[PDB]
């Protein structure tokens, strides 16, 4: 048949083939290019500090122990070839458990061109490690990484470089987003060397952009807050004499205040530093707080325990109270200087 | 007579290259393709993704298969199939799948006379779906299975569904808690990469949500206590403490609704249709009681003001009462006709 | 030793990859089972586990042999040797076998040529639940198996006399159902590949209604009467009955909430759904009762008498849709 | 070199084994000397009703064709070799889904002495079915059992037996304790005959006692019921005509109760039946509701809707005075009294046993 | 270096070659040195009792079998090779799951020398139990510790030592955790014996101290506001009994959620914590405060009419109570505090 060729090729190229030794062992540095293409770039953990990524990784190198003649100039083999010979040994510094895709046979492709030039790619979901700084949050920027590199050959032995320039050596799919609260504003790329116990090795890094997005957070969080601010503040409007209804407003309110502040840290890590929320939170609640010593300060200076009758006249300075001078200032000092503190903490914190 | 198979099968996988496809130097190889869906199930938002168990069938010619002699189809153990060439088919939008395994590996491998293959297996898959909330609980949604080849592009192997739209079935035995498969789609096509092109199959299917839970759970309890509210409207003026409580309490149950309702998403940036009728509701509530205090200020805060120097008039609370009487069952009622109309 | 060559020599020439009969007729396989326990039932997800002990018969002429031993009787290590049944599960969601000290198989050859195959599997199994009567619902949850490869012109299943074993029920995880009975049946089942022989096992479960006594319907009844307490308060204590109404209607509003916890969403009304909106219709009642009592007797200026009229007209209508409810649904 | 001669024995010892044959077959019993070292005594998961536990399980036996003479005593080979030769195929007939653990390479030895005898050891984390009767609890204790054997083997061929006197050949590590709800008492070591359709097999049993701690739930449930119910009596000191104040105590007090009811039920799993804490909670809230309708009682009998001015003297029995309800006088006694009653019958009778 | 001369040797040495035996079988032991990099340590849980760590693994012994000649360099093979030669069977004792991460391959590295030595390093994920005493939580220390043992050899095959000594274990100073602060980690090397013989045991422990930060901003501010929150009833008239009755309840019954929803989120233990008296002081002074509102309600209303008719602080004036109280209550409070403060720190 036709394919008898092709299985002589195939058997020459294996006899005395040693995939345990790399090709050009002894004698010069094996150089592979590498480069990825994004499929789509997972949902961000906030709790675990980690991401998922979807990506074909490939990589090519030249091995002279597999040139061949014959009438195709490139052999596209079964990827069980790829057992049978020899290939890197590449894995990634900052990953945490991740999956080489089987389904339903081993996701991965070889490829041999007649003068010995090796392609090998693999589709890989990648959970990695990104270390985030809170400070900031629910408006902060990370730059997530990704590194890669041979584990057990040290830059006498094996160089990564990329297929191209190394901004295009990256590509992201223009539908492969499964991100939720954040923009991927962008890559940048580089590489460089790593020290160890056990020898110096060639690094490759790429680091993406990352901006949370602050719509959840505002309907979650600061939304309630203000609402409950200015509830705690229309309690300045009625009859100093209406002790039950102002108390419930008090009472109500703060507590409205300390279950947000409870709440608001669910979906975080527990860091032991404050965040932008936190400062905001604690500010309402102070707020609430002082709404409800104001009324207590109001209620200590009520002599008469009866309000005003719709029938009698009030004399000017049966008697009756006259409305708190404290009431009258606190209408015109709380709600303007809870704006003041809105102006400068979304002037200080989004212009950041 | 079994010594005739045997020789025969033996006969068939000896000088059997398997790193090799049919036709390798040739044109490209024709699989045909089909599906028999077993269920659908844990279509999570939270995720973004679906689970899906099927019969996953695939059709092709092997010329160095054939045999003769035996008119049968030679159904084989499937641990044969390790010996055999298959395609390299996988899902690219498969999150987390596998093969079921019990009692052993549930594949088969068929052959026949003419060299023909079939070959099938029993897929459990998590694939990917992406989903727009915006107008959610009233939301449509598109979910997808990709179907590619891995390392042959469109000269080396062709996809086609077999048997047209016919090529997946038990899709209308499907039953989910939560969604009703409205339609379902089928599509052939190709998809270029650096490394070349290669062929694609899509299946599609259309699902809608059921609103009967929504509207057990959320949409009843937030008019019920929109409705509370206005009772305060026929409470006496001067009783403050009760109608303070009950403004109170209504504006903190709409709250609490909103957040323990918002709490069993994903955290999305943008509002959905839900948030906007709760919004509302709060809204209403909170006017409520913004009106009783409007009312409680203009009697006492300026009652012996107008004593001194002496829509509705804005100096009695019982034209005040009445108007809202009036006003907030119209107002709410409207706003419900625009909001379902707008939605549905 | 006498059993390596009779061992030897059945395994020389021998092809597992063929049928027993192949070509010539379709190959009997006959089923037992004997069912260890039967797992928790998830009703969110709508599956169940089970722990069994699956065996399978049939007839081998290939393994025939002549000697004074009547029985071989082998572990794990033979059973990749010889050709085994495709039997799989159709309903199972996730299934796994016991590999631990070793694979838990079985497997003896008699002269005749007759193999026994034995396995432990634990097996999760979809179970489509009609929750329409929920907390009073019944349920048969089946466990369906057949060959994956072999229609029906090459392989048949039987189940035997009294197939089906159970231990033990009261050492079985079943906390919500107690298990009724159970019962067998075989089909055919057409699929693109061809006819296959479908073998099938119906367990009858029906639910126990204690947990959600404890947890629902005495917690729902008590805020009743808790907003039935309000009828005896003095008219003129306005806050203290505004705000039992609202305390009342606030946490039934929280128990509806809670109820629909342990439930799929499902988009159907159940008994439970039934029995909190009909609470939350009383104690809404009761509230809307009180302030129109209120505008009435001060606002404005039989009527005044309208806490006399509720305090027999609320205890009474609830004691009768109890009654109704519970005459309906328990027995009817 | 020096290594050669191992090399060459282990060859022979190889050389026409069958793996597929136990030991003394058609020949006599193959005896089988079992024991247990627990490592650590896992945590127990009630929702589950089951149980982990890390262990050296290891095994002895006799096998005449692996007896050999050389220079050593005693070889001790690699896990790999245990792969080679014939092994019980023992089973844990309540395990769930245990684990053998393979970091760094497969946790196993065998050790072949040369008379023949066979040592072979596994370290393995066996979860196991536990099932609970939960009416006593938080007071409760359980008997957990651990039950294996042989898959294949009838009595008539495989029997098992404990290395050492039954109660020493299982035995538990001094500081191996990852038990945070439960003390472990001691264990009871057994052995006996299960009878099914294919034969007769030989079980090993054992049975771990275990009691509760009651520290959590006290901390939990029971204080803040207890407090419950101290708050609701509180009310029965104020005068009569707060009415929205002790309206404001009962139904505070009665939705306390009823969400700390609901939320007792949520460490167990859904069973059917009532515990002792459902009985403690029931009579709190018996109590909290009684104190409601005693306010109720109280209501309804006053007539004046304004309290005592703090001024005018009331007549010994102008303008009058409700009088202090004799009702509230009496319930004050009444009421700790017996919730006191009550708390001494409730835990005598659940701590004496 | 010619590949065929290095195929050869490799041919060679790997021929005849038994794996079943140990370096030195029916010899004296063989010495195996150890060294670890850790990568990370993620997740210490207390509801589970342990902690997640990464690290790369290494491990350093001689074998006179595999000793060659001829070419002058260090042998980096296949990790395959792995598969094909004897190596030391170490385990972790207080593991409970771990596994080698293998992509895009196994990450495992097999190097030989010259003289017959072989350097083994693999790159593992372990989860190890840690069982934790939560009687100072949230101002507690706690000790984990990694139990490194041979399963098969005893003190008479195998011996175990740190390669480097105190500089065996790297990496340390750089792992930052969001809960906890790394303060000393300690080597040891020891025998264990089990009753089939004596095996060697290196212990790597690390000491982690917790930060307070988080707490601080989640459960004791929260509390003790609640409980400036209760004194406010001091401050009102004797008569607006709704509102003070109000504000006790209140309190009371948001420091009992509190105290539910904190101790909702651990394990089931015991014993009583920190945190857990702190909360139940705070409950016993909001607590307090309600019984002096109702004492003084009761002083006024059950027992006026009594002295009527007849005719610390004075028990008859209600004003006087109320004087006393708003001075004392703060007062108690921040002696407590103090007390607290000095001896849980
Ligand atoms: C995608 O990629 C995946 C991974 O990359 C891939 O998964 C792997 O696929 C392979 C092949 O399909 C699977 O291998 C099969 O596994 C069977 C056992 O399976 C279960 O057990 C394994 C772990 O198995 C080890 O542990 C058990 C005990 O726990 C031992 O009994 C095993 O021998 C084996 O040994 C070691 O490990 C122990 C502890 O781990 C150590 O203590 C011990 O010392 C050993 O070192 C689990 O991982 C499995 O989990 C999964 O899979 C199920 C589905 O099946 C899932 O539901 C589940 O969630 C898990 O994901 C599972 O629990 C093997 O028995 C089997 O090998 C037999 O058959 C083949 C032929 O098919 C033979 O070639 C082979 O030699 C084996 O046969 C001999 O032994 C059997 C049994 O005794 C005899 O019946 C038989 O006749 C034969 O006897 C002959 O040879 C003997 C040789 O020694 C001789 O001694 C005898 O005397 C006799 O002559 C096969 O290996 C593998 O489990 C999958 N998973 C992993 C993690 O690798 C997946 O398939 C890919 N998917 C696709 C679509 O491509
Ligand atoms: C980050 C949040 C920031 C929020 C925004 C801040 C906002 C801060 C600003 C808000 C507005 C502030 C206004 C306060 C200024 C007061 C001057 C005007 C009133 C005034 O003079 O105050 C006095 C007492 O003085 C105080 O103790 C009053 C002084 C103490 C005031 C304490 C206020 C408590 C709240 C402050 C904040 C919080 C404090 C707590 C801090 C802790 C929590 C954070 C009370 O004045 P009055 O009007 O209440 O009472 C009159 C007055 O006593 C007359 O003398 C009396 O008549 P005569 O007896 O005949 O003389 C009237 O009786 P009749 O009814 O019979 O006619 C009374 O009705
Ligand atoms: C799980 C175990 C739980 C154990 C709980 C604790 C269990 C142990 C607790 C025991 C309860 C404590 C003490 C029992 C009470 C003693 C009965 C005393 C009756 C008695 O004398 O009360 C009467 C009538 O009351 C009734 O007929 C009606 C009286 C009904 C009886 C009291 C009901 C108390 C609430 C019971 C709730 C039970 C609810 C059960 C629900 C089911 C639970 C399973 C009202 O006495 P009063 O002092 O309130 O009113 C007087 C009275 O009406 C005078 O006649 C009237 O003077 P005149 O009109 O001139 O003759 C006064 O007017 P002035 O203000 O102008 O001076 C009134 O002020
Ligand atoms: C949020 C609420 C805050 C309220 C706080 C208020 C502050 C005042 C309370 C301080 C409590 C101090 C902590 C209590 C102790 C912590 C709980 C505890 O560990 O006690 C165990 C025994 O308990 C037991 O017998 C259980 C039985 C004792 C039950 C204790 C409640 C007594 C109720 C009496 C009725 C009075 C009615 C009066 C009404 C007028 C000790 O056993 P032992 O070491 O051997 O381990 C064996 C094994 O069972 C685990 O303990
Ligand atoms: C099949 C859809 C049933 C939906 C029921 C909705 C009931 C709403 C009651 C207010
Ligand atoms: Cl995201
Ligand atoms: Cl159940
Ligand atoms: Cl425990």
């Amino acid at each position: 048949d036709n394919t008898t060729v092709f299985t002589r090729i195939l058997d020459r190229l294996l006899d005395g083939y040693d995939n345990r030794l790399r090709p050009g062992l002894g004698e010069r540095v094996t150089e592979v290019k590498t480069d990825i293409f994004v499929t789509s770039f997972g949902p961000v953990s906030d709790h675990d500090m980690e991401y998922t990524i979807d990506v074909f990784f490939r990589q090519s190198w030249k091995d002279e122990r597999l040139k061949f003649k014959g009438p195709m100039t490139v052999l596209r083999l079964n990827n069980l070839m790829a057992s049978k010979i020899w290939t890197p040994d590449t894995f990634f510094h900052n990953g945490k458990k991740s999956v080489a895709h089987n389904m339903t046979m081993p996701n991965k492709l070889l490829r041999i061109t007649e003068d010995g030039t090796l392609l090998y790619t693999m589709r890989l979901t990648v959970r990695a490690e990104c270390p985030m700084h809170l400070e900031d949050f629910p408006m902060d920027a990370h730059a997530c990484p990704l590194k890669f590199g041979s584990y057990a050959y040290t830059r006498a032995e094996v160089v990564y470089e990329w297929t191209r320039e190394p901004a295009r050596s990256v590509v992201v799919a223009e539908d492969g987003s499964r991100l939720n609260q954040y923009d991927l504003l962008g890559q940048t790329v580089d590489s460089g060397i790593v020290q160890s116990s056990t020898g110096e090795y060639v690094v490759m890094t790429t680091h993406f952009h990352l901006k949370r997005k602050i719509g959840y957070f505002v309907i979650q969080t600061y939304l309630p807050c203000i609402m409950t601010v200015i509830l705690s503040q229309v309690s300045f409007w009625l009859n100093r004499e209406s002790v039950p209804a102002r108390t419930v407003f008090g009472v109500t309110t703060v507590l409205t205040m300390t279950t947000l502040s409870i709440s608001a840290r669910n979906s975080l890590p527990k860091v032991a530093y404050a965040t932008a929320m936190d400062w905001f939170i604690a500010v309402c609640y102070a707020f609430v707080f002082s709404a409800l010593i104001e009324f207590a300060t109001v209620n200590y200076f009520t002599k008469r325990g009866y309000a005003w009758d719709g029938k009698s006249v009030v004399p000017e300075k049966k008697t009756f109270n006259s409305v708190s001078k404290i009431d009258r200032l606190s209408r015109i000092a709380f709600p303007l200087l809870f704006g003041i503190f809105n102006l400068v903490y979304w002037a200080t914190y989004l212009n950041r | 007579n079994m010594s005739f198979v045997k020789e025969t099968v033996d006969k068939l996988l000896k000088g059997y290259d398997i790193r090799l496809r049919p036709d390798f130097g040739g044109p490209p190889v024709c699989v045909g393709m089909n599906i028999d869906i077993a269920s659908i199930d844990m279509v999570s938002e939270v995720n973004m993704d679906y689970t899906l168990t099927m019969y996953f069938q695939q059709y092709w010619r092997d010329k160095r298969l054939a045999y003769s002699g035996i008119p049968l189809n030679l159904t084989l153990d499937n641990r044969v199939a390790d010996q055999l060439w298959v395609p390299d088919t996988y899902f690219l939008n498969d999150k987390k799948s596998f093969v079921h395994g019990v009692t052993v590996k549930n594949r088969m491998i068929r052959l026949h006379p003419d060299g023909t293959v079939l070959y099938g297996l029993r897929i459990t898959t998590t694939a990917a779906c992406m989903m727009d909330l915006r107008r959610y609980p009233l939301d449509e949604q598109n979910c997808t299975l990709e179907i590619e080849s891995y390392g042959y592009t469109t000269d080396d192997i062709e996809f086609y569904w077999r048997g047209g739209d016919k090529a997946v079935t038990g899709v209308e035995r499907i039953e989910l808690p939560q969604f009703s498969i409205v339609e379902h789609r089928l599509v052939s096509r190709n998809v270029v990469f650096a490394t070349g092109a290669y062929p694609r199959l899509s299946l599609s299917f259309r699902l809608k949500r059921n609103i009967g839970y929504f509207i057990l759970q959320t949409y009843m309890p937030s008019i019920l206590i929109t409705i509370l509210s206005w009772v305060s409207f026929w409470i006496n003026y001067d009783a403050s403490a009760a109608r303070v409580a009950l403004g109170i309490t209504t504006v903190l149950t709409m709250t609490t609704i909103n957040t323990h309702l918002r709490e069993t998403l994903p955290k999305i940036p943008y509002v959905k249709a839900i948030d906007m009728y709760l919004m509302g509701c709060f809204v209403f509530v909170f006017l409520a009681l913004l009106e009783y205090a409007f009312v409680n200020y203009i009697f006492f805060g300026r009652g012996p003001q107008r004593q001194k120097k002496l829509i509705p008039d804005l100096t009695d609370v019982n034209a005040i009462d009445r108007w809202s009487r009036i006003v907030f069952p119209f107002t709410f009622s409207l706003f419900n006709l625009v909001y379902w109309l707008y939605y549905v | 030793g006498d059993v390596t060559v009779i061992l030897n020599n059945l395994l020389e020439g021998y092809d597992n990859k063929l049928r027993p009969d192949i070509g010539v007729k379709p190959t009997l396989i006959h089923t037992d089972m004997y069912v260890n326990s039967i797992g928790p039932v998830n009703a969110i997800n709508m599956e169940y586990t089970i722990d069994i002990f699956f065996a399978q018969t049939w007839y081998d002429r290939r393994l025939k042999f002549n000697s004074t031993i009547k029985v071989l009787r082998l572990n794990s290590n033979m059973v990749g040797k010889i050709w085994i049944p495709d039997t799989f599960f159709r309903n199972s969601k996730k299934a796994d076998a016991h590999w631990i000290t070793t694979p838990n198989r079985m497997l003896r050859i008699w002269n005749d040529g007759r193999v026994l195959y034995t396995l432990r599997l634990t097996i999760d199994a979809e179970c489509q639940l009609q929750l329409h009567n929920f907390p009073m619902d019944e349920h048969s949850c089946p466990l369906e198996f057949s060959s994956y490869g072999y229609p029906r012109e090459e392989i048949v299943y039987q189940w035997k006399r009294s197939s089906v074993e159970v231990g033990d029920t009261r050492s079985w995880r079943l906390y919500q159902f107690s298990f009724v009975g159970l019962r067998n049946t075989t089909e055919v089942v057409k699929t693109t590949s061809g006819d296959y022989v479908v073998m099938s096992v119906y367990f009858d479960l029906s639910r126990r209604m204690g947990y959600f006594t404890i947890q629902t319907y005495i917690p729902c009844t008590l805020i009743v009467v808790l907003s039935w307490v309000s009828f005896w308060i003095n008219k003129d204590a306005v806050p203290a009955r505004t705000s039992l109404g609202i305390t009342t209607v606030l946490t039934m509003t929280t128990l509806s909430t809670i109820a629909r916890k342990s439930l799929p969403k499902v988009s159907y009304v159940t008994a439970m759904d039934l029995f909190v909106s009909v609470c939350f219709i009383f104690v809404f009642s009761a509230l809307v009762e009180y302030g129109t009592l209120h505008y009435f007797v001060s606002n404005r200026k039989r009527i005044a008498k309208m806490d006399s009229y509720a305090r027999i007209f609320f205890p009474t209508a609830f004691c009768l849709f109890n009654l109704v409810y519970w005459v309906s649904y328990l027995y009817l």
